[PDB]
């Protein structure tokens, strides 16, 4: 039910830190992935455009 | 700093008597592996060591 996309680019410095529960200087003053949420997340890479 | 040892003469430091933190880690050089073992790295400097 009520699906949602949360789309943006990233650096690869950070991809690893964007998670449920923990901190950082994207994931703590930028989003916020709540703790009970469900969800799923994709990361790939765009060199061409 | 300048230069440090090697593992098999594994380089020791002392350090006592003074403020630590985990917040500065990230201004004189991006680090690439940062795995504290048992500690959550938000709370160390809410503990006394």
């Amino acid at each position: 039910t009520n699906v949602y996309a949360d789309s943006f680019v990233i650096r690869g410095d950070e991809v690893r830190q964007i998670a449920p529960g923990q901190t950082g200087k994207i994931a703590d003053y930028n989003y916020k992935l709540p703790d009970d949420f469900t969800g799923c997340v994709i990361a790939w890479n765009s060199n061409n455009l | 700093a300048t230069r440090f040892a090697s593992v098999y003469a594994w380089n020791r430091k002392r350090i006592s008597n003074c403020v630590a933190d985990y917040s500065v880690l990230y201004n004189s050089a991006s680090f690439s592996t940062f795995k504290c073992y048992g500690v959550s790295p938000t709370k160390l400097n809410d503990l006394c060591f």
